[PDB]
């Protein structure tokens, strides 16, 4: 948002094999970043 | 094309060494990020302030 990036995690146990599981919960924010920088796509990084 | 500066302490005022700090900077291409401190005061009570 306008050059502000803003990031909401949520941290929750879950016993599900491999879908989304049923519930509501909410995500609180974070921290918001002041990059200003623009955005086209993105990519996951994975541990080898 | 470098000459190498002498700096000596019989030199007198202009051929002393100078030392020189610019501060440049770049104007609201993104979010602010560096300024001054924002001045706060003492923390009052009970009487509309
Ligand atoms: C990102 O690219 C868009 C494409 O036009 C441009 O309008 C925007 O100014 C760019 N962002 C920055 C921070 O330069």
């Amino acid at each position: 948002i306008d050059g502000y990036f803003k990031i909401y995690s949520k941290h929750t146990p879950i016993n599900l094999v491999r879908d989304l599981p049923q519930g509501f919960s909410a995500l609180e924010p974070l921290v918001d970043l002041p990059i200003g920088i623009n955005i086209t796509r993105f990519q996951t990084l994975l541990a080898l | 094309p470098l000459q190498s500066y002498g700096f000596q302490p019989t030199y007198g005022v202009g051929y002393q060494p100078y030392r020189v700090v610019v501060l440049s900077f770049e104007l609201l291409h993104a979010p602010a990020t560096v300024c001054g401190p924002k001045k706060s005061t003492n923390l009052v009570k009970n009487k509309c302030v």
